[PDB]
């Protein structure tokens, strides 16, 4: 009944089965390493029926050590994870062995980690505003309470600064469960976060997931269908409202790519796996909210060679409420949190839900900075002395908006020094109308930099 | 008269840099779908 | 010699049932099923469904549509014996589909009149009329400058977040109003089919339509993120058939497809799991083929075939505004004309974001009430003037005093096609608008206030003066005494209109 | 003797047939579709031997509904298209079928569409010049008789009213005959031009021969061979000068390069077929003079992403003689046939083929015409009182000089009823001389639009 | 890797190491390489997936 | 290659040819073109890497003879069609590096 | 600077200085041209172009081309000439002086006979 | 030559030697100018270009 190995190839492992008994598409494989240094158990979920009894399976694993002919033994099921309110307050590979405590999870309800998203009759569109105190994300691109937010960006443009920020904005002053997965990142920056939520007394209420990028592709793809399946378990089977953190989800789909050659397909577009828009879907359409239940999902995205029009964030951009867009750009310029104003977007700024009053500034603050935009090619050739009057005071305020955008985050005491600040929407609304209409026109620009709010503004400017 | 010809002058020049890079764009985006197909090309020989 | 007897002997001796030997990544291969057919529908044990694109001497490459991981090597795989199929009828307003016709709103089963096949030929070049009649999409810009008529095909093109789902939504709620006539020759149906998008916008959509009552005559093939790639590969053909057997059958289709983009992916992911050769960004070398069999279903069909039309909106998504990519490309070379949906312009307070200007629709005039002809003549030379003189926004003191008449005009002209989100115009409030402009009566306005002058104006006219709008609805052109009366309702109108910055207007 | 299908990819179809009786490459085979809904003879074209007596064939119709093992009947011949003055008036498909009157044409001579280039000691050696009667074409870019003329534009520019301009006058002042070519042709553009051309009682001297889109890649790869072997039939052996339009040979390329895709060749370039210049050079070359008949051709050419260097019009572009640049502003100013002066251009228009008169003459048109053109920013932005008096000299003269490059098409006489004009070339070189010299630049502008030439311009002026 | 774990034997005794690779990116090179002479198919940029 | 064979039997005889090439671009091409057909993966511009080899080749064979050879001479005169003044492209830069 | 010297080190780290400066400000030359640069910009240009035309020599391999024998400059030669002239004590000298010169000497030469 | 045009295309004014310099370049251009077809042999090549 069990298989045997008979082909490895890095994360791939081909087994063949008796005819009989070969196993389903998703199943969990056990195999045996038994070299002592690297000595372990490897599972292994089939990916493909090749034919003739044989199935090509991933390993949640490294493969090395891993010898032809070994048996093979099939679970039956596919890979379960822990779920239940005991997960709460723990760290979890994606396989769902306890790390901090190992052992820990074995005796819970255990959930296949593969399962059919909502159906379409369940889901209701989300239109309700998540005030974050962060006057770029308030103002610009309102987040969704309930619905899916995105913060893209390059290569090391504050992405896990942005989301360690987010958390401690959201998770922090919010009574129901959170799931965080930190899918295929760095593991000093999962364990700053973990000691962070130790810290601040929010881990009991967290439920963390790491599948860092030290593991082997398929923990990167697993990591995030596990911690999703905790989370879903939290919507489904306790009607709580729910927090669902992915560090970072491009790692899913690069993981898949990685092995896309190695299963038999053929590539597509810039080496990205054939099955790209499927498999990302078929996960993102897992961490939607359905009415009477809902997951505020928040997952950084990587863009691949600093280029927003790459397969994996162009195909991600269409299952996401609001999107934050990280450039290097801003960044380089010292725009911290980086968020590029312009591309960036949201679905719920629309006067009909955040106010005619907040869409106003909004737009207003987004046309001064693509007007901007288009004149800073004249700026640096010509000279700003050669342009109009009107155009010129423009410039000046869309400086200083740039400048006011940025904002001292709680989490980047250790970028700037200074502590954070809490920007509550309504004077971000009020401080963005003044701009637009130059009420702080005079004050010099560096009075704005790195500035939380109105009342600072004014004390760094009478500092100046 | 100075600001005339020689805006008019910037504009010719602006013109030539326009043109030099259209066509250094243009080999560019060829260049690009060339590499590409070379690469998907070469996915799929070796299956 | 005997040898070659032999063997054509055991090759002509060929239920059917197939074994499936491969299976992985939503692809299944089938041995057996000597008499299948191409593009035949496969049903697996398990309730799935597949359809065999790849037929080998060796076995059949089926792609799976959905509920995939159920399928096992050995399983026993029975033939249909249909090529793709899909119920139609009247039964399919206002509800929402997957694909194949099976409801996935959660209400009733559909009544299906008929089954129509995916894969019927288009009309020929007999069997088609020249466009000839207006399909009144609400968006000024697109009905006084690229006009769509029944039975064109009208790209959608742009990048994220532009507006593009925005004016295919106003045009099927702009509709409403050709539906609750009730005259066939007037009414619009529309199918919306999403390909791609995430459920929640789907259903987001579906709400638009709802509250603005659209989604009585208004059908959504949804093929979600979710569904396996077969799915977002058929759902334009599913929505094609169905608005087909309107179309057949005398009626006025709309139909939207958002985006093509995700379909392509989709045929993309197949093509290259079943070990197609791959072209330019790895599509396979039918990928045109598809587009244009979606495309070419799009028709108005001659009064010999009852005169019905099927009008497409297809939705393409750019990468970094390059419209040189390849389905881009073949998608502009297939449709008649295009609306180049572009973020700068978005930005900038444009919107619809439509770059008036590249964007064009060939069929033009004749796609345009006599009305809005006349009247929106002139507006795309003086839009054109302006773009060439902004650069003298600066130096307008220095402007010739045609230059600067010019100039102001254009800079109203602009504000004049701005319009808000799901608020479509009526074909005559939209000439209104444009008689407004083009005829200089903003030119006394400012531009700040062109927008909320227009609205007052029209809600005015509306209330009060409502014979301008019968007359042109019932003419289709703007007599000179309604010309002179609308000229007299707006000086009366501007006399009692409160600028925002407390100017007056004479 | 007869074979059997054994692959079924898309279009493309692999047929088996007995060891002695395999089909010669581009020979036509037909196979059978029995299914109810999709009915068809699909017309299978032999692209390759792959050995073992099987053939790979792309098939001219969707390959839905054809079943493995379904009999293949080889035809023997090559895609044989209807030829003789029966294919006039009607339109055909890439096959040879009728479209508007289906079976008509059987009975004709059938030629295949495969034919080489009239042999080397057959052609012309010496470029001699079309005179169209046209005075923008015959003055400023003279078409090469035999040759590829470019033809740039779109809707709302005049192209299918100059395309039967073209028509009218081929058949008229050369006795001869029109073959459009539609590869690519859109349905609706199709039937358009189908009516339009039988209201302007033109259809009865031209053969329409359309592959449409909707059609997979061999027809519209095929269908301008077809249209260029009835071309050919006209010449040849009718004796008649053809003009073959081609609308559009970009896409005739890209069904190449597509249908190379399919078979499995490795793209070039840009992605396009690596025969992309053997492919274009059977369409083109056979576009020649023999034997004193001539096929002239005016194709129009797609440049992709506005890109000259693209290897699609790089190879077109070494074979098109002449290029007429249809603009919408020379449209809104009144002028048809709504040819630009300046953006056309013509590889003939030299003192070696031209007369020396001719060259100054034409030269001269173009120095005003440039002028006025460089003058125009001047005259919108600062009004015609700031121009020099030499500067509104040359301003009155250019506007008349272009004005007087419009002509009373005789595809207008439909619309107007007054006659079509044929001017000589050389009252068009003297009329433009003299217009240069300025003896007519007293006139009023209105006196040049739409007039035949020298006397009618007498004629009209004294009208006015 | 060897670099790595001579540093790793060090570090997992309780000392502080300092590892430079000059040059990561010949790393990539080698390994793509190594993976193209295996015949792996290759990725983007002909790099290893 | 039929061109130069021919110059080079007048070459080795002792007496002077001229050989011109309209163009090698289009050689360049058709190469190519048989290359992709063999399968041979591409190089810069899909050309194979033997591209340069192929007109190297061709343009090393226009030599002048020592007198020991009979001092005959072969002149080449190849032509290229650069693309929009490309002269920095692959294939003019080839035949400049031979030339 | 610890091999070639502090005095060539210097000298050719402000020679890349002047070099690097010219071509940051190539983006407005080309359009704006030598006229809209600042002061210190425009000096920092002229004498770039004279360095960027001294750096040019007159060698012996190029005689078969140009006629004009070939030229020797000894490295202390050259690195008092470059000094001179990133301190601008040839900004007054016509930049045709500096085309394929070789030497000081031979500059002065050019420079009378210009 | 080729250059000084382009400097001269724009400059207010040109001293003595490089107007000397224009002249002479724009009449050198013109002599290199030659019809299609008519080869020059080499005497007449350098009476020419003396
Ligand atoms: N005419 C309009 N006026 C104001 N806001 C608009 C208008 N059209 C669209 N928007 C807003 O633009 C944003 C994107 O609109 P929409 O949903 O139409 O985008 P899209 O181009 O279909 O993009 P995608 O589906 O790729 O996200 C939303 O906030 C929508 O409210
Ligand atoms: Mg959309």
């Amino acid at each position: 009944t069990a298989g045997r190995v008979v082909r490895i190839t890095g994360p791939v492992v081909d087994v063949e089965f008796p005819r009989g008994s070969v196993p389903e598409l998703f199943n969990a494989l056990h195999a045996e390493i038994t070299f002592g240094a690297l000595a372990k158990t490897l599972t292994l979920e089939v990916a493909q029926h090749l034919g003739d009894s044989l199935v090509r399976c991933i390993s949640m694993q490294p493969t090395d050590g891993l010898v032809r002919g070994v048996e093979v033994t099939d679970t039956g099921a596919s890979i379960s994870v822990p779920v239940g309110d005991g997960v709460k307050g723990h760290v979890f590979n994606a396989l769902g062995d306890c790390l901090d405590d190992p052992g820990y999870g074995k005796d819970f309800e255990h959930w296949s980690i593969h399962r059919k998203p909502p159906a379409f009759s369940d889901l209701e569109p989300r239109t309700e505003m998540l005030e974050t105190g962060l006057k770029v994300v308030d103002l610009l691109t309102p987040y969704v309470r309930g619905g899916k937010i995105a913060l893209f960006g390059g290569a090391g443009v504050g992405k896990t600064v942005l989301i360690q920020e987010m958390i401690n904005r959201i998770a922090r002053n919010f009574g129901g469960t959170s799931v965080f997965a930190g899918v295929g990142e760095r593991t000093r920056e999962g364990n700053d976060l973990w000691v962070e939520l130790a810290d601040a007394n929010v881990l009991k209420d967290t439920a963390l997931v790491f599948g860092q990028m030290d593991e082997p592709p398929g923990t990167r793809m697993r990591v995030a269908l596990s911690a999703l399946t905790m989370a879903e378990f939290f919507r489904d089977e306790q009607g709580q409202d729910v927090l669902l953190f992915i560090d970072n989800i491009f790692r899913f789909t690069q993981a898949g790519s990685e092995v896309s050659t190695l299963l038999g397909r053929m590539p597509s577009a810039v080496g990205y796996q054939p099955t790209l828009a499927d498999e990302m879907g078929e996960l993102q359409e897992r961490i939607t909210s359905t009415r009477g239940r809902s997951i505020t999902s928040m997952q950084a995205v990587y863009v691949p060679a600093d280029d927003y029009t790459d397969p994996a964030p162009a195909t991600t951009f269409a299952h996401l409420d609001a999107t934050t867009e990280l450039s290097r750009a801003v960044f380089s310029k010292g725009i911290f949190p980086a968020v590029d104003p312009l591309a960036s977007s949201s679905t719920i700024l629309d006067p009909a839900i955040v106010g005619d009053e907040h869409y106003r500034v909004a737009q207003e603050v987004i046309r001064i900075l693509q007007r901007y935009k288009d004149l800073q090619d004249i700026i640096a050739i010509l000279g700003i002395d050669e342009l109009s009057e009107e155009d010129k005071q423009l410039v000046n305020r869309a400086r200083r908006i740039e400048r006011f955008l940025s904002q001292n985050m709680m989490a980047a005491e250790q970028f700037t020094g200074q502590p954070g600040s809490t920007v509550p929407l309504k004077e971000t609304i009020e401080a963005f109308d003044k701009l637009t209409k130059g009420e702080f026109d005079h004050l010099p620009e560096q009075a704005f930099f790195l500035i939380g709010g109105l009342d600072d503004l004014a004390k760094k400017a009478e500092s100046l | 008269a100075s600001r005339r010809r020689a805006m008019k002058s910037a504009t010719d020049n602006a013109d030539d840099l326009i043109k030099a890079l259209t066509l250094a764009a243009n080999r560019e985006r060829q260049a690009q779908i060339t590499q590409e197909i070379s690469e998907i090309v070469g996915g799929a020989n070796a299956l | 010699a005997d040898i070659e007897g032999a063997i054509e002997d055991y090759v002509s001796s060929f239920e059917e049932i197939g074994t499936v030997i491969d299976a992985g990544d939503g692809i299944a291969h089938v041995e057996g099923l000597p008499s299948v057919m191409t593009q035949e529908l496969l049903e697996f044990p398990g309730g799935v469904l597949g359809v065999a694109l790849n037929l080998d001497e060796h076995s059949v490459g089926a792609v799976i549509l959905g509920e995939f991981e159920k399928i096992e090597e050995g399983q026993q795989v029975k033939r249909t014996g249909e090529v793709l199929s899909v119920p139609v009828g009247d039964a399919f307003l206002g509800r929402v589909v997957n694909p194949l016709g099976q409801p996935i709103d959660g209400q009733g089963d559909i009544a299906a009149e008929t089954r129509r096949a995916l894969e019927l030929q288009a009309p020929s070049v007999v069997q088609r009329q020249s466009v000839s009649e207006p399909l009144q999409t609400g968006i000024k810009a697109i009905d006084a400058m690229t006009p769509i008529g029944r039975g064109q095909r009208q790209l959608i093109i742009g990048d994220r977040k532009t507006g593009k789902t925005a004016v295919c939504v106003d045009t099927i709620l702009n509709q409403r109003e050709a539906w609750l006539t009730g005259d066939p020759k007037q009414q619009v149906r529309c199918v919306y089919v999403a390909i791609g998008q995430k459920g929640t916008t789907i259903a987001s959509v579906k709400r638009a339509l709802e509250e603005g009552g659209a989604m009585e005559y208004t059908t959504i093939v949804a093929a979600p993120a979710s569904d396996a790639a077969g799915f977002k590969w058929l759902a334009p053909y599913t929505g094609s058939a169905i608005g087909q057997h309107w179309m057949y059958n005398g009626k006025h289709v709309l139909i939207v497809f958002d985006d093509l983009s995700k379909q392509a992916d989709a045929y993309r992911a197949i093509s290259l799991l079943l070990r197609r050769p791959p072209g330019r960004e790895a599509f396979p070398g039918d990928v045109f083929y598809l587009h244009s069999r979606l495309l070419e279903r799009c028709a108005k069909l001659s009064d010999e075939l009852g005169g019905g039309s099927m009008t497409g909106l297809p939705i393409i998504e750019t990468k970094a505004n390059d419209i040189s990519a390849f389905i881009p490309t073949n998608v502009i070379s297939i449709t008649d004309g295009q609306c180049f949906l572009e973020s700068d312009l978005f930005n900038q307070g444009v919107r619809p974001a439509i770059n008036v200007g590249v964007s064009v629709s060939r069929v033009g005039g004749a796609a345009q009430i006599k009305a809005m002809k006349e009247v929106a003549g002139s507006l795309r030379l003086d839009l054109s003037q302006y773009r060439e003189l902004e650069a003298f926004a600066a130096f307008a003191s220095d402007l010739d005093a045609a230059s600067k008449a010019q100039l102001d005009r254009g800079a109203r002209l602009v504000e004049l096609l701005k319009q808000p989100q799901y608020s479509p115009l009526a074909v005559e409030e939209q000439v209104v608008a444009i008689f407004l402009g083009t005829q200089g009566h903003l030119d006394s306005v400012p531009v700040e206030d062109v927008q909320r002058f227009e609205s007052e104006l029209l809600e005015h006219v509306k209330a009060s003066h409502s014979d301008i709008f019968d007359g042109i609805r019932e003419t289709k052109k703007l007599s000179e005494e309604a010309e002179e009366k609308l000229v007299s309702v707006i000086n009366e109108f501007k006399k009692g209109f409160q600028a925002s910055d407390g100017s007056s207007v004479v």
